[PDB]
């Protein structure tokens, strides 16, 4: 939430760059600014990348277990 | 026509600084689209990889 907030105000601040003096030397600081904050938005939501596929097999073995019981209940009734 | 030119002789200097400003907003706007360029560079190139 931080990274979204942090990318919305540098580009309000790219504007001002914009508006104010574009032959500033920040704007080359500040089009790179923005994009070491794009890189870190992406290597955040990657490190759920691992997780989510633990997580995956997690809810596999769950859904197998329940699949294993359902059919012996429905076995043992027939 | 060289009484035409010494006649604009007094108008030179008054070009010369109409060459400046020109000079000048032309690289205002080559730096407008230099920044639009930077950020679909940005957005196309280097978050897609």
């Amino acid at each position: 939430r931080k990274l979204n907030m942090s990318i919305l105000i540098n580009f309000l601040d790219l504007l001002d760059i914009l508006i104010r003096s574009p032959g500033s030397i920040k704007r080359e600081e500040k089009l790179e600014d923005l994009k070491l904050l794009f890189v870190h938005v992406h290597h955040l939501i990657n490190e759920y990348r691992p997780h989510q596929a633990r997580e995956t097999l997690r809810v596999m073995m769950e859904v197998q277990k329940r699949q294993r019981l359902e059919t012996a209940e429905r076995f043992q009734k027939h | 026509r060289l009484l035409a030119l010494v006649k604009w002789a007094n108008n030179a200097g008054k070009v010369e600084k109409c060459a400046m400003i020109s000079s000048f907003l032309d690289q205002q706007a080559i730096l407008f689209v230099d920044t639009a360029d930077r950020l679909a560079s940005l957005a196309r190139d280097a978050l897609v990889h």
